[PDB]
């Protein structure tokens, strides 16, 4: 019903999305001269996997499970953007704006931490063609940007950066530099993401669906310092559709 | 291979003028009437092609266009740096006084 | 070094008029600029938003200009942003607000005045430090 | 900054972390930056852009009304930090604004007092107990407890 | 502890009014419980009965 | 390796401001023969005015095994001019002692020491 | 950690070395 | 970590338990002289 | 007797190698706990997010410390003054990442401590004895409240507590300087009035006891042979070491009563500790030390810099560096 | 090896309050 | 004055690293400890020696009797603490020591800096965070504290120098 702040706070609640009844299996009607948007988008992570990194006899890269240490902070909210139609039929999510980013650490057996900017930002996100309706076998599929998972101002603990810092390794003066180029010189990456959004129920009156993702993503490279790990996060999403 | 892409800015025009692709907001206070009204258009407005796209902006008025026009000299565009322009940088870059 | 007429004379309008202070009016504004401006505005700053300063080089590329006397009380009865575009006494005290910010009330021309002078000849005895923040303390 | 045109929702800090709103622990919306620690605070000023999952971005992006942005600078400026010689402002502030809010005196006051209370009844009650067994002025030589007692090795 | 905060979390003046009238009753049935009673056993063999 | 003398893009010469000896660390500052401040390695980009690709710094040799020689991208003039810092510029073997880059004292001062 | 390897001798004879002394000390002022 | 919570209230609950009675079983008279 | 009673008599016996009294009662446990989860912690804990920011920081030996840099993390500052028992985390590794490990010793610790001090008070009431000794530990006592649960407190959050290491308290203090100019507080500058002075009479009194020592062994022996555990004369001639120390200064800046020499003894640091844990505890409600910045101008208006004006060039300096990461907004108002 | 010197030492002075609380000399009354 | 002469020292000798100093401070800490617990122990293991609740007069410089029970001190602590002094001469000689050699093992550390001969830093923590961008440690921490304070009080503090520092160098972290 109305939940106030003040039932929800503490509890874990206010990280998760928004749910329909399982009799919420209707259809949305696209009304293909109308202009929609998505009025808020939910995205909430279930499972984080990172694939592994095997051995030099090229056998076979597995995605295993991982520990979140970072708690109720993952999830992706208040997302919005334009849902187009397109001359094909197939409709069309932009996002302009919203919470559509949280930095993430999982762990992985033997204790390495794998931080990662969880995110769907600039997401373009589209329909197979011919929709006139959203129905509960609707899948979008769309890819966003992952900027670097910290910005050009972060200061490494020896405080050098990007943006600011010193630009060496001032406590060991006389050092051959070369050995250290890689860690001296901050680089800020800027990669692609791939998501499928399935839509598992809808609500045709009030334009809510709601169902499952899975996005594909790279992890922290530390700006630059060591190489990214391979991410596949899934989990459950919310979306509200208005006429716009 | 391994450069710090804003110091090499720094040897661009970037360096001299205000780069209407990449400079932080603030910068627009060192030119009069620029500041608040038309720097939050100009960065608001896409990236551009050239400094004189500056004076297209949908919506200036007469008197706009003219500060634009007397600040023309002032302006530059390079390339978008990435590491300028995310995590609304170009806003709030983490420098006060 | 000590505090002249040559100091304190600063401009009294654009047009290039200037008039000479008192020590007595110098002394009076920095406590009233003290009691009203402050909070905000200590050494030339502006804590809530440290991009506008009080330096005699940024008022002067206000608009309308706001490196002189007529300028400065004008900005305190009707302040607007650095562009004159808009006015903003609901959010930054100025006669025209007193009632939303109490400490305005009391102030009179002369009072006003005296601020303005302040403001203005501050910059002249302490160069950088006024609007430099701390880099300069 | 959102009056400038930032989109505060979706702008990532030098952290990864938002720079302006962020989780809480337990996922509510909150302000970011060090902030995050007083996440927890209500007020008048405030309460009117939270949700049911913290703050709103539709409220912050639409219902922030000048009394609200009147009320924080105020009360950013005149945080309970000040000096001894009541100069306001974190430490390394140049003098001009005399300024230490009540909170601290108050706070600080009937800390010290608590403390030296709390000392005065561990001295008191102490001495109570051996005043009413008979010790509070030394050990009677010619019966010292301790000499009845067996050795502790 | 952060976000309970114990009695110092109170923020209507509803619960503050309420609560005194508690106080205020248990105050005063309190002082005549003790104007009519004496120490327990238990109680007096407790505590040190003296001025300091 | 060579005295270091560096110019900036009006051709005039700038002096890398020496490391006194109670800082273990120090900024690189190139003044003129004035010593007005005209280049440096700036911490804060976002409003630096006197960073060497702004202002044109290069940096030549005299002497020593690199006389003659002239170096114009920023990244290699900023790396003598961090040296510069030290005094005159050495070439040193580092491999065969496995030197970790970090000053130590001479006899006279252990001698001076105990 | 690229620690000093001469570091292992030089705390174990610190420890080594005076504590021997002082057992030695202590067992012949207990045997008379 | 229910399991661990369950058990540490109790543990807790039983020390405090011995401190306050313990206190309550007439510590006064446990002193070397006046058992009052 | 019955078994309430035989275990009462157990726990308040004199006979005990150690006393455990009833505050022993929840001492021992809470000590135990912190202790061991310390040792641990110390040698194995993984990185520690204090700041919230997700830069952990590493503190345990296993993980590249020494003696000297490792350290207990504060717990993060995501949490502030959050309770964060084992329990509330999702696993023991979230627990580790985000500091659990400081918040069980601090608690457990100051908890023990106090009865540690109670404990005090306790077997001086079975001996017979005066009951003040643990007034005098209240002042180390109140000194670590002070650091790992007061300033805390006034500042919100845990991670601003002090760290459990040999650097990190170095950290806390450097911290402090900056942002509340302890310098500069009178109280503080009791504290060290307190220390120095206590450390000055230390040695004063111990010299001038061992000056006046009474001639009962021979060269080759240890003259600490010439006092008998238990004896009852006295091993010194204070009337000598009174005309010695009278003479050094004069008559009357000398003590003769060996109880109002003692008092003094105990007074002095006790007091002067006193002032200094009350000094981080009301600068944890940030009332900072004297501010005498640009006091000094001159006819004109120039500043004319004193000492205090380059004690603020170098605050200002841990100011901006200081968690260099953790700040969004230009005022570091905690 | 330098976490176990650490630990090595810690672990003897833990040792050595053992022997110094349990097995002091015992103070007698003479 | 001499506060700012503390500060130098930690921004460009990191003196509070140093071991000597450590000794330095354990020796004045710990003789501050024995004044109070000294003192104090005294204090509350005085026999009666007098009717009067003030127990100051009940003590006569002349009198051959030891005023507080050695026994009975050392009764408690042994059982507070675990151990207790025993022989008042070795107590007294003790006092003495603690402080005395704190003070001289400072002096030893100080005669070092002269030279700048520092415990500044650790070599193998160096290597590491040059190397590794993600190892933080509290010994990282404080030399960035190190580095603010050198080049925001140089200029001033050592006026002769005529140092010159545009503010584009100045370390600093993110908005302060
Ligand atoms: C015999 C007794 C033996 C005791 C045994 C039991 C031990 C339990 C006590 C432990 C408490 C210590 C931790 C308290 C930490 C803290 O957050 O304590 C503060 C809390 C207040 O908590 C804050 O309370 C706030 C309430 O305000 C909220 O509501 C307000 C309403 O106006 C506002 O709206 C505000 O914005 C909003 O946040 C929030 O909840 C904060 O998150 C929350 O931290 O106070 C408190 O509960 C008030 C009492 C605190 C006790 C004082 C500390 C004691 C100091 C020991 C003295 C040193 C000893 C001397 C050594 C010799
Ligand atoms: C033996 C051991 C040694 C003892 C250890 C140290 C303890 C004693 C030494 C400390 C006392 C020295 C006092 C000297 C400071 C001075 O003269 O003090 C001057 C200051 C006032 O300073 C003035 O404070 C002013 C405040 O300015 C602010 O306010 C101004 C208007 O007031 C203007 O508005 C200005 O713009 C604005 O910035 C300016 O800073 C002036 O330049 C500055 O001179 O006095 C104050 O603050 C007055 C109120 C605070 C008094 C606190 C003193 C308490 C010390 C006793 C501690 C022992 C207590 C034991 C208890 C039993
Ligand atoms: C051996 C050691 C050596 C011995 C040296 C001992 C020196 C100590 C002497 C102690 C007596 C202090 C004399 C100095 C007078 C003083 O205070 O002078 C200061 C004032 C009078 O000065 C006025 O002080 C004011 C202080 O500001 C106050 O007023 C301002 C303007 O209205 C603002 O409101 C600001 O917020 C508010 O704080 C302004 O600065 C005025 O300009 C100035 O006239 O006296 C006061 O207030 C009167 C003080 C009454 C006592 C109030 C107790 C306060 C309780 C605080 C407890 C905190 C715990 C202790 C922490 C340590
Ligand atoms: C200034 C207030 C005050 C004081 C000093 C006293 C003092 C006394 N009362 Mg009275 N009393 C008061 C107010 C007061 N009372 C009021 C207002 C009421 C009405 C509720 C009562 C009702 C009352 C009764 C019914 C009895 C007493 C008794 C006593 C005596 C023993 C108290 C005792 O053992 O302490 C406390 C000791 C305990 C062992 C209590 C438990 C200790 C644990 C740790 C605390 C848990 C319980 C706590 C109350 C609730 C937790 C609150 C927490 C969340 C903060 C003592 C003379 C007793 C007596 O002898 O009567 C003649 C008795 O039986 N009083
Ligand atoms: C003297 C014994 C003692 C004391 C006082 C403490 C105290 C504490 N421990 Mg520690 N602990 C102890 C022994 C003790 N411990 C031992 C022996 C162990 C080893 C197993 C631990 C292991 C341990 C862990 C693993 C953790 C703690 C934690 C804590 C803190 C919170 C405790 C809590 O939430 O219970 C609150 C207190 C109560 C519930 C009792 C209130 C007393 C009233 C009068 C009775 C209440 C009845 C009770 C609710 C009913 C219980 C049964 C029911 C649940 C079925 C606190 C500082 C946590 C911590 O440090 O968090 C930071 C934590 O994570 N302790
Ligand atoms: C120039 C020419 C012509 C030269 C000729 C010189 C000439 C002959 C001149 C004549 C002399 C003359 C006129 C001199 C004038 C100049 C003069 C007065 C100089 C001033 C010099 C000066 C600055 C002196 C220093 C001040 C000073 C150190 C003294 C004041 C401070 C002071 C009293 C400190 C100590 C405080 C004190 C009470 C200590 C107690 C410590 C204590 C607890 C000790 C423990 C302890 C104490 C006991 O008590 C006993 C018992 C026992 C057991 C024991 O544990
Ligand atoms: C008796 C047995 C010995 C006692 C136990 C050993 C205690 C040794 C304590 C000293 C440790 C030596 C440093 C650590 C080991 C180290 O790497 O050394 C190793 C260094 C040698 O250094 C080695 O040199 C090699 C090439 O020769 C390579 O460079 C290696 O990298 C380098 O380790 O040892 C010496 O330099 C020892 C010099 C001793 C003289 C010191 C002069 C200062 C004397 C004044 C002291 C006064 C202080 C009084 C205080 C009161
Ligand atoms: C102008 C403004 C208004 C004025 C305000 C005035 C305020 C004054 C404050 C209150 C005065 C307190 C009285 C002293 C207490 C006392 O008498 O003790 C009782 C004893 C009895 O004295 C002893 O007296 C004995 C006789 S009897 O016991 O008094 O009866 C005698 O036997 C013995 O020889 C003799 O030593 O005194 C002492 O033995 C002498 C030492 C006194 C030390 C006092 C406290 C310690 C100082 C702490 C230092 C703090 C600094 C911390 C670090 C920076
Ligand atoms: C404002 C700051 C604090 C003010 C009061 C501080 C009390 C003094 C310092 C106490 C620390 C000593 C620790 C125990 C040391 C100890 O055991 O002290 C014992 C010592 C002498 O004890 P007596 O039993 O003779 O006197 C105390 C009472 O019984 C009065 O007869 O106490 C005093 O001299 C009290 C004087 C307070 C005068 C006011
Ligand atoms: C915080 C509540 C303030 C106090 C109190 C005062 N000022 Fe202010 N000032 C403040 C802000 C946030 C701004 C910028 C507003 C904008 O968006 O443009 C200002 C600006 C000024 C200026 C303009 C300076 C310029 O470089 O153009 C002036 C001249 C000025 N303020 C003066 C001033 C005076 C005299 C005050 C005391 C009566 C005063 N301000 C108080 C914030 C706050
Ligand atoms: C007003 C108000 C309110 C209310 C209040 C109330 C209702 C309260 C109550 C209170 C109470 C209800 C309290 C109680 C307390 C208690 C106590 C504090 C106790 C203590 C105890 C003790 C002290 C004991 C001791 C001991 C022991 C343990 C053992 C033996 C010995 C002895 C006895 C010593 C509120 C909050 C709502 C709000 C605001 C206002
Ligand atoms: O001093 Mn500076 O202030 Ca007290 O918080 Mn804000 O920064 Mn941070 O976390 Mn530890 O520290
Ligand atoms: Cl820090
Ligand atoms: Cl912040
Ligand atoms: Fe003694």
């Amino acid at each position: 019903q109305t939940l106030t702040y003040d039932d929800i706070v503490g509890t874990g609640l206010a990280n998760k999305c928004p749910t329909l009844d399982d009799t919420a299996r209707g259809a949305y009607p696209i009304d293909s001269s109308q202009t929609y948007r998505i009025a808020r988008l939910c995205l909430q992570p279930t499972t984080f996997l990172v694939k592994e990194e095997p051995k030099n006899k090229r056998q076979e890269a597995e995605f295993v499970p991982t520990k979140l240490v970072t708690r109720e902070t993952t999830s992706l909210d208040q997302i919005q953007g334009e849902l187009k139609v397109n001359s094909d039929g197939s409709l069309t999510f932009v996002e302009e704006d919203g919470i559509d980013f949280q930095p993430v650490t999982v762990q992985m057996a033997g204790g390495e931490r794998i931080p990662l900017l969880f995110t769907v930002k600039n997401l373009v996100a589209s329909t197979q063609p011919n929709v006139t309706s959203i129905t509960t076998s609707t899948d979008f599929k769309g890819e966003f940007n992952v900027p670097s998972y910290r910005t050009a101002n972060f200061l490494d603990p020896k405080g050098r950066g990007l943006a600011s810092g010193y630009d060496s390794a001032i406590a060991l003066p006389q050092a051959k530099e070369e050995e250290l180029a890689r860690a001296n010189v901050k680089r800020f990456s800027l990669t692609k993401g791939q998501i499928s959004l399935n839509v598992a129920k809808v609500d045709g009156r009030t334009g809510e669906i709601a169902g499952t993702f899975e996005s594909e993503q790279l992890s922290d490279d530390d700006m630059g310092a060591h190489e990214p790990h391979e991410v596949k996060i899934q989990g459950v999403f919310y979306a509200s559709i208005e006429p716009a | 291979e391994l450069v710090n892409v804003v110091d090499e800015k720094l040897g661009t025009a970037y360096g001299e003028k205000i780069d209407l692709n990449n400079t932080n907001i603030a910068a627009f206070i060192q030119y009069r009437g620029l500041y608040p009204t038309l720097a939050k258009l100009i960065v608001k407005n896409a990236p551009y092609e050239s400094v004189e796209d500056v004076l297209n902006i949908p919506g200036l008025t007469e008197r706009q266009k003219q500060i634009l026009r007397e600040n023309l000299e002032h302006f530059t565009v390079t390339e978008v740096e990435t590491a300028l322009v995310e995590g609304g940088d170009r806003y709030n870059n983490g420098l006060y006084k | 070094a000590e505090l002249t007429p040559e100091v304190l004379t600063v401009p009294l309008n654009s047009e290039g008029k200037t008039i000479t202070l008192t020590e007595k009016q110098y002394l009076e504004g920095k406590r009233l600029f003290q009691y009203a401006c402050a909070s905000c505005h200590v050494g030339g700053i502006t804590k809530t938003n440290p991009s506008l300063d009080l330096r005699t080089e940024t008022l002067a590329l206000a608009t309308p200009p706001r490196d002189n006397i007529e300028g400065l009380v004008d900005y305190m009865k009707n302040p607007t942003t650095y562009d004159g575009e808009q006015e903003i006494a609901e959010v930054h005290p100025s006669l025209r607000s007193a009632d939303i910010f109490p400490k305005m009330r009391n102030l009179t021309e002369k009072d006003l005045v005296a601020i303005a002078g302040h403001i203005l000849v501050e910059p002249k005895i302490l160069g950088d430090k006024w609007g430099g923040g701390k880099v300069y303390y | 900054d959102q009056k400038l045109g930032a989109n505060v929702g979706s702008a990532q800090g030098p952290t990864g972390l938002g720079k302006y709103l962020m989780r809480s622990p337990t996922g509510e919306i909150i302000f970011g930056g060090e902030t995050m620690r007083f996440w927890d605070f209500r007020g008048p000023w405030l309460e009117p852009l939270r949700g049911p999952n913290g703050l709103d971005l539709n409220k912050i992006k639409n219902d922030i009304q000048p009394w609200q942005e009147r009320r924080a600078a105020e009360y950013m400026t005149h945080a309970p930090l000040g000096s001894l010689n009541s100069v306001g402002g974190v430490a390394t502030e140049i003098n001009s604004v005399n300024f230490v809010s009540p909170r601290s005196w108050l706070a600080t006051s009937h800390f010290v007092l608590a403390f030296f209370f709390l000392v005065g009844h561990l001295w008191h009650a102490g001495r109570a107990r051996a005043a009413a067994a008979g010790f509070e002025k030394g050990i009677d030589r010619e019966s010292e407890p301790v000499l009845s007692m067996p050795s502790l090795d | 502890f952060g976000g309970e905060g114990w009695i110092v979390s109170v923020n209507n003046l509803e619960d503050v009014v309420g609560g005194h009238i508690w106080i205020g009753l248990i105050c005063i049935a309190g002082g005549i419980w003790h104007i009519l009673t004496t120490p327990f056993g238990w109680a007096r063999r407790a505590f040190i009965w003296s001025g300091e | 390796k060579g005295h270091a003398v560096f110019r900036n893009k009006e051709g005039e010469e700038l002096f890398v401001r020496r490391m006194p000896a109670f800082f273990e660390s120090f900024p690189v500052i190139l003044t003129d023969k004035n010593g007005v401040v005209k280049a440096d390695i700036p911490f804060r980009r976002a409003e630096s005015k006197y960073s060497f690709e702004q202002q044109g710094v290069t940096v030549s040799f005299y002497g020593g095994e690199l006389n003659g020689q002239t170096f114009t991208d920023p990244p290699t003039v900023k790396s003598y001019a961090r040296k510069a810092i030290f005094g005159e510029i050495f070439e040193f073997d580092t491999e065969t002692l496995n030197s970790d880059g970090i000053f130590r004292t001479s006899p006279r001062g252990w001698f001076t020491f105990a | 950690m690229e620690v000093n390897q001469l570091g292992l001798i030089a705390t174990a004879l610190f420890v080594l070395v005076p504590s021997v002394f002082l057992i030695i000390l202590y067992v012949q002022t207990e045997s008379q | 970590m229910e399991t661990l919570k369950i058990t540490v209230y109790i543990v807790v609950t039983f020390f405090v338990l011995l401190f306050v009675f313990g206190f309550l079983s007439g510590d006064p008279a446990r002193n070397p002289k006046r058992k009052d | 007797a019955n078994l309430w009673e035989r275990f009462c008599n157990w726990v308040t016996s004199t006979d005990n190698r150690l006393y455990v009294g009833w505050f022993g009662v929840i001492m021992i446990p809470t000590l135990l706990a912190a202790t061991i989860c310390f040792v641990i912690a110390f040698i194995a804990a993984p990185p520690v997010d204090i700041d919230g920011i997700r830069e952990p920081v590493s503190g345990s030996l296993l993980y590249g410390n020494n003696i000297i840099t490792g350290a207990v993390v504060p717990s993060s500052n995501a949490i502030g003054l959050h309770f964060y028992p084992i329990w509330e985390a999702a696993s023991l590794d979230e627990w580790l990442y985000n500091g659990g490990p400081y918040q069980l010793i601090i608690f457990h610790f100051l908890l023990g401590a106090s009865c540690y001090m109670g404990r005090q008070w306790e077997l001086s009431y079975r001996l017979g004895m005066r009951p003040w000794i643990c007034v005098a530990y209240s002042a180390p006592l109140a000194s670590a409240f002070a650091v790992f649960l007061i300033y805390p407190i006034g500042q919100g959050s845990f991670s601003d507590g002090m760290p459990l290491g040999i650097s990190g308290t170095f950290n806390f203090m450097i911290v402090f300087q900056a942002e509340h100019n302890i310098l500069m507080h009178p109280f503080h500058q009791l504290g060290v009035a307190g220390v120095f002075g206590g450390a000055l009479f230390c040695a004063m009194h111990g010299s001038l006891v061992t000056s006046s020592l009474i001639r009962e062994t021979t060269e080759t022996e240890s003259a600490n042979y010439g006092y008998k555990f238990g004896q009852e004369e006295e091993t010194y001639n204070i009337v000598a070491a009174h005309g010695y120390f009278g003479r050094l200064i004069f008559q009357y800046a000398s003590f003769n009563n060996s109880r109002s020499l003692h008092f003094f003894l105990a007074a002095w640091p006790v007091v002067g500790v006193w002032f200094t844990a009350l000094g981080i505890s009301t600068m944890a409600f940030n009332l900072n030390g004297f501010n005498f910045n640009h006091s000094v101008i001159d006819a004109k208006g120039n500043v004319i810099n004193t000492w205090a004006d380059i004690i603020n060039r170098a605050n200002l300096g841990m100011e901006v560096m200081h968690e260099r990461n953790a700040h969004n907004f230009p005022l570091d108002l905690a | 090896m330098e976490t176990i010197t650490y630990v090595f030492i810690f672990a003897c002075i833990i040792a050595l309050f053992f022997f110094a609380i349990f097995f002091r000399e015992p103070p007698r009354i003479t | 004055a001499i506060f700012r002469f503390l500060l130098f020292f930690q921004g460009f000798h990191n003196w509070t690293l140093n071991p000597f100093h450590m000794m330095g401070v354990a020796g004045v800490l710990g003789g501050a400890l024995l004044c109070a617990i000294h003192g104090a122990t005294v204090e509350n293991t005085l026999f009666q020696d007098g009717e009067g609740a003030s127990t100051f007069r009940a003590f006569n410089p002349t009198q051959a009797e030891e005023t507080y029970s050695m026994v009975t001190a050392n009764r408690f602590w042994s059982q507070i603490f675990g151990i207790a002094f025993s022989n008042k001469r070795w107590l007294h000689f003790f006092m003495l020591f603690v402080p005395v050699t704190g003070l001289w093992m400072s002096a030893i550390g100080v005669v070092g800096l002269a030279l700048n001969l520092r415990s500044y830093d650790f070599i193998s923590q160096e290597i590491r965070a040059a190397e590794d961008p993600e190892f933080e440690t509290f010994y990282t921490k404080n030399l960035l504290l190190n580095e603010g304070i050198r080049a925001w009080m140089a200029p001033q503090d050592q006026p002769h120098e005529n140092f010159v520092f545009p503010e584009e160098v100045l370390p600093r972290g993110n908005a302060l």
